[PDB]
């Protein structure tokens, strides 16, 4: 899975086991491990909390 | 020299009979180790792939 850190670099990594890979579609927000950098979770998308504070 | 001209022929003949058996078995083992070499190329990576670009 070709991915890109939002603060920097780009990677090709994989999911856990049961992460529903089909539900990863380009334009989705995902989570990666720290050390092995493997996909751990995908989340519903960001807020940028200017949305929250109003 | 009809006493040992013709009988020393077997002397250096038995040995390459045995090497003729032997190099077969060494080829029989190096395919194994060739497979070990090829698989041990791929134990370190190609799940954790990072991205650069060629220059």
């Amino acid at each position: 899975f070709i991915v890109k850190a939002t603060n920097g670099p780009r990677y090709v990594v994989g999911c856990r086991r049961q992460l529903d890979k089909s539900k990863l579609k380009p334009g989705t927000r995902v989570a990666l491990d720290m050390t092995t950098l493997t996909i751990m979770r995908y989340l519903p998308r960001e807020v940028d909390p200017l949305v929250y504070n109003m | 020299d009809l006493y040992s001209r013709y009988k020393k022929l077997q002397q250096e003949l038995e040995f390459l009979e045995v090497q003729e058996e032997y190099i077969k078995d060494e080829q029989k083992n190096l395919k194994k180790e060739f497979l070990h070499a090829q698989e041990e190329v791929k134990r370190i990576q190609s799940i954790p792939l990072v991205i650069g670009q060629f220059l």
